[PDB]
RNA sequence: AUAAUAGUAAAGAUGAAAUAAUAAUAAUAAUUAUAAGACUAAUAUAUGUGAAAAUAUUAAUUAAAUAUUAACUGACAUUGAGGGAUUAAAACUAGAGUAGCGAAACGGAUUCGAUACCCGUGUAGUUCUAGUAGUAAACUAUGAAUACAAUUAUUUAUAAUAUAUAUAUAAAUAAUAAAUGAAAAUGAAAGUAUUCCACCUGAAGAGUACGUUAGCAAUAAUGAAACUCAAAACAAUAGACG
């Protein structure tokens, strides 16, 4: 089951912002692969400012680093990945959402589909 | 240090009464980058002159009228002029669409708020609404 | 059969369209078939359509979309300005040639694009036009400056030696009132069917 | 079972197909193995939905019951197809007590099954009895 | 039923409810032990 | 000198008419006056606030189908996508 | 600190809501009018007015339906009168 | 676009024929004078001509100068313009 | 709601006023900072979806769902007494929860009076978890199914057309023809027909009493008679009245 992810990570360090994001991406990707899963794409997005001053437990955030991870897994695995994301202090907002494979097998991320490229083959070419 | 960046003119205009409030945005010139940026975003304010249209001797019902509201606005403007909080720029905000709101804006436009207008950088409404929330009172029969 | 006669007949001949009669966008060529009457037929309100047309219309020409609608009125507009633009263009006598090096389309599955000109000019470029005074080298045409110049039912790009201040700056945005003479250099026609004329202001 | 695939695939066939592709590429290792593993993970039952598993079970039931390869509406095969869904629906209900719409749906489904077995009994009694015995009824 | 006709029924229902309220202690006495 | 509202600027390649110079033409013009309409489900754009913000009022409200001028289904998809967006941080 | 200084109130502009406008010193009244228009478009005063009391959910649904109907009638009327005007213009 | 067909109505007619006439000159002058007297104290000679103009306007009567027939075309053409089905 | 900041005399309420956990113990308004519940702005049309109750912040899981083709089954169908399951709001029994609202109660107004309408405190209740109960203007006041009948306009989906055209289908929604109807009006049903179930036979008395069953209970279902009238009811008409 192809699940897209959107995590808005924390950026504490000013000079080197992407490090925490990169670590998060590594860890969640590691979890996925240990657990019968297959990460397809890890689309980065920019250091984008949040719409409002969004706050985690005993913290506050105005800017964050955004990224999509487009992975396959079981439902239980995914649910648990989501839970771990919710638990951790270095992400502000997390959101897993299903990508339906009833018609196709190759499906790109939501952003790529919006641009034009339906399958990841198109992106490759 | 205590540097006044700008003033904010707040006006809460309810059904029955107006509340005009002047306040200085006090920035200190003097830690993590994110924390500093957050501080810069939401600078502390200090109240300078509070005012409500009963302060101008309008008792009970007459304080829910713009005539009282207009007078209060004029008094506020006079206080601003005299007490000397006109050196930096001003930011107007409003609430709750009363009669007094209409009076306040008219006062600002006219000669009563002549000295203030030139420092007023931005008008910016901030009325509160609810996306569901607490249930309101039952609609009075009358 | 009747069906064959209907197919032949003059209402079937008018090719149908539901384009707006009021089109406030850019008009590069005619939208609708212009339809004239004779004066006699106008006098008894007959245009060769489904119904009689209102006696308020005194113009002989019109344009239409529907013979009859749900509103119980034919959708028409009493105007045939496009014929006059064509006639003006003919009078001006500036032959349209493709500025791109290509053969003239009139000589030698379906292509809906405009075959050369749309048929505003079937004139050929090689002719001169003599008169009592002599052979006309420069085509003299009166037009109006807008700010571009309106020259005989066409807007045209304009050029000059020096920009005249006395005529222009005296009435800055009432230049449309005063008619100025023009020397039309050439007329090119683009893919969209717009006639791109080029004139020169004479004084 | 451990190497069962979703989407109407078969693991033996998939491997053969991959080998054929490799041969074609050669004509025209670790990485290839990793890609194959990724493909298997994608097409595995345990990563896929329950719906695919149910569909597979229904297909299996049809294969078992079909009195010839073409027939799919055989009263017995219909009953068998109903049963798999009923089992799954029953399991769902056991998880979710107050889901009353889906209990109703289950109920309808077993009523339909009963009706078709009743029909089978009238038409062809021995066959009906055999079907019942198979289904555990 | 029009509204006017309904109003008689409503009134009857109200009267019945009142009677039940009145005869609560009496009803209780009657019910228990017999 | 004169304002822009009371003078119709005829484009370069266009045809005109005597009527076209008039006040009445200008009035007529005044009277008579996208990626989601193009034919792609708006629920691809839930990680694209920039594009979804076009279908939203200055405050943040979603615009009505009378305003936005969409197919009913396509409008509802757009609305869904917007709501998803604001559930996430982005938008 | 240096980084914060460099970010010269960049977020402050985009963070604020649409209920905000920069005043032209030549015409404050114009600015106020524009703000009022914006508020009207967003239906904020009308929303505020609605929120003063509670109305039973079926009753508010009925009201909403009635409003919708009224809207649709008005644009049907507009359509009709535009046709009438066209007919008048032409001669019908 | 979304067309909106009305039901069968008794009579197509503008509900209120607001004429939308221009505001009175005398009233405008009076408002201007009032605005001037807001500024510049009570009665300074900046508004010396304005007062005179107001007086001239309001000499014979307090106001200077003292209907839209759209019903006729709608009323006439309603039965035509209907998409009302046949009898 | 609590706390801090600075700041000054009223604030809050109403038709106008007061009473109150309002305020010279320093409030209200403002700006911050914590917590708590409960609700879900726009989109929205309840369009649609659901058997009906219902059902619009987001996501995931499991379940069910549309159309057209291909193949298969071979009348397996319809309706459905009894029966079964679900069934708004209020109510009740436990155990949490309790911001706002708010029966009752108390207080202030209003009034000749005011056990009210308005205002203030505000308990049950409203919220969740597990149940009980099985009623509502539970309404489209219209039981379900099938075959059929004259038009138009709207959308929605399907197919072909040479992706954007004008076409063929369905589906819904809105105007009607015919037909039906006490009329209002119904309009693919309140038409033409066929099938099956439920129910009605003057008004009062009465969905009352007695009885029985079920429920923790409130109650729910079942459901008479005497006595008394020539009444009682609906659609529409023209007035008078507001
Ligand atoms: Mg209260
Ligand atoms: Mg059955
Ligand atoms: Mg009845
Ligand atoms: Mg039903
Ligand atoms: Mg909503
Ligand atoms: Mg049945
Ligand atoms: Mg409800
Ligand atoms: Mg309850
Ligand atoms: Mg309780
Ligand atoms: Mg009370
Ligand atoms: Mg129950
Ligand atoms: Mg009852
Ligand atoms: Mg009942
Ligand atoms: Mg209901
Ligand atoms: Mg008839
Ligand atoms: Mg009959
Ligand atoms: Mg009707
Ligand atoms: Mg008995
Ligand atoms: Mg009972």
């Amino acid at each position: 089951m192809l699940y897209e992810l959107i995590g808005l990570v924390r950026i504490t360090n000013s000079n080197a912002p992407k490090l925490e994001a990169k670590e998060l991406s590594s860890t969640i990707g590691k979890l996925i692969i240990q657990n019968r899963g297959v990460v397809r794409d890890i689309v980065p997005m920019g250091i984008r400012y949040l719409p409002k001053i969004m706050k985690k437990d005993q913290e506050k955030h105005f800017r964050a680093y955004h990224f999509l991870m487009l992975f396959d897994s079981s439902a239980a695995v995914q649910s648990e990945i989501l839970r771990t994301l919710k638990k951790d202090p270095r992400v502000i907002r997390s959101s897993i959402v299903k990508v339906d494979l009833d018609k196709q097998l190759d499906r790109a991320s939501s952003l790529h589909r919006s641009l034009g490229k339906k399958s990841i083959l198109e992106l490759v070419n | 240090k205590e540097e006044v960046v700008k003033y904010i003119l707040h006006g809460k205009f309810t059904k029955n009464n107006t509340h005009l409030t002047f306040s200085s945005v006090v920035e200190d010139k003097n830690l993590t980058y994110n924390d500093t940026m957050l501080y810069y975003l939401n600078l502390p304010q200090k109240v300078k002159i509070s005012l409500s249209t009963g302060c101008l001797g309008f008792r009970k019902a007459a304080r829910g009228e713009y005539e009282a509201a207009f007078q209060t606005s004029g008094r506020m403007f006079e206080l601003i002029k005299e007490k000397n909080m006109l050196n930096k720029d001003i930011e107007v905000v409003m609430d709750d669409f009363g009669k007094g709101r209409a009076a306040f804006i008219s006062a600002l436009v006219g000669k009563e708020g002549a000295s203030v207008v030139k420092k007023v950088v931005k008008i910016s409404d901030a009325t509160k609404l609810k996306f569901g929330g607490v249930r309101s009172p039952k609609m009075r029969r009358l | 059969t009747l069906a064959e006669l209907l197919g032949r007949s003059r209402i079937a001949q008018v090719a149908n369209n539901h384009k707006p009669l009021t089109y406030t966008g850019k008009k590069f060529h005619p939208t609708h078939q212009i339809i004239e009457t004779k004066p006699s037929t106008l006098y008894r309100q007959e245009w060769g359509l489904k119904s009689a047309i209102p006696s308020k219309i005194k113009s002989r020409y019109l344009v239409y979309n529907d013979l009859d609608t749900l509103e119980r009125i034919t959708t028409f507009e009493p105007r045939g300005g496009t014929q006059w633009n064509r006639l003006r263009f003919q009078e001006m006598g500036v032959p349209i040639v493709s500025n791109i090096g290509r053969q003239n389309p009139f000589f030698k599955k379906f292509n809906t694009e405009i075959i050369g000109t749309g048929g505003l000019s079937y004139s050929l470029p090689g002719k001169l036009k003599n008169s009592p005074n002599g052979v006309i080298q420069r085509t003299v045409v009166p037009g109006r400056i807008l700010n571009l110049a309106a020259i005989g039912g066409f807007v045209a790009d304009v050029v000059f030696f020096q920009s005249p201040p006395s005529s222009f700056n005296s009435m800055g945005d009432f230049i449309r009132m005063k008619t100025f003479l023009f020397e039309i250099l050439e007329a090119s026609m683009e893919k969209n069917g717009s006639v791109s004329m080029h004139a020169r202001l004479l004084e | 079972e451990p190497l069962v695939l979703s989407k109407g695939y078969n693991i033996e066939e998939v491997d053969k197909f991959l080998a054929a592709i490799e041969s074609a590429k050669r004509e025209r290792i670790e990485k290839l193995e990793d890609r194959r593993e990724a493909i298997l993970r994608i097409l595995s039952m345990r990563n896929s939905e329950n719906k695919n598993a149910i569909k597979m079970a229904v297909e299996l039931a049809r294969k078992e019951f079909e009195r010839f390869p073409g027939d799919t509406g055989s009263s017995e095969v219909q009953a068998a197809c109903m049963t798999v869904r009923i089992q799954n629906m029953a399991n769902h209900i056991k998880e979710h007590r107050k889901d009353f719409a889906n209990t109703r749906n289950l109920r309808i489904l077993v009523q339909q099954r009963q009706a078709i077995l009743r029909y089978l009994k009238r038409d062809n009694p021995e066959k009906y009895y055999w079907t019942i015995q198979k289904l555990g009824l | 039923d029009s509204v006017m006709r309904k109003r008689k029924k409503k009134m009857k229902k109200h009267k019945l409810r009142k009677r039940r309220k009145r005869e609560k202690a009496e009803r209780r006495k009657l019910s228990q032990g017999r | 000198k004169i304002d822009q509202s009371l003078s119709k600027k005829l484009p370069k390649g266009t045809i005109y008419d005597p009527f076209d110079f008039s006040m009445g033409r200008i009035h007529l013009d005044r009277k008579y006056q996208d990626i989601m309409k193009s034919g792609a489900n708006p629920l691809e754009f839930y990680a694209r606030p920039r594009i979804l913000s076009r279908y939203v009022t200055s405050t943040g409200r979603i615009q009505h189908r009378d305003i936005t001028g969409l197919s009913a289904k396509n409008q509802r998809r757009l609305s869904k996508a917007i709501r998803r967006c604001q559930a996430i941080g982005l938008m | 600190a240096e980084i914060a200084r460099s970010s010269v109130e960049n977020a402050q502009m985009r963070f604020n809501s649409g209920k905000s406008i920069i005043v032209n010193k030549n015409n404050p009244a114009e600015s106020f009018k524009r703000l009022n228009r914006i508020m009207f478009e967003n239906n904020i005063p009308g929303d505020k007015r609605s929120q003063r009391f509670y109305m039973k959910p079926g009753k508010v649904a009925e009201l909403k339906r009635s409003q919708r109907h009224r809207k649709e009638f008005m644009m049907g009327f507009k359509r009709l009168i535009e046709i009438v005007k066209d007919a008048k213009r032409k001669g019908y | 676009p979304p067309v909106y067909r009305l039901p069968p109505l008794p009579r197509l007619k503008v509900k209120k024929p607001i004429i939308r006439q221009e505001a009175n000159k005398c009233l405008v002058l009076m408002s201007n004078l009032l605005q001037c007297w807001s500024s510049y104290g009570h009665m300074s000679p900046k508004c010396a001509g304005l007062v005179t103009e107001l007086k001239s306007c309001t000499s014979e009567s307090a106001l200077g100068k003292r209907k839209s027939n759209i019903n006729y075309h709608a009323a006439r053409l309603y039965d035509r313009i209907n998409g009302k089905p046949h009898d």
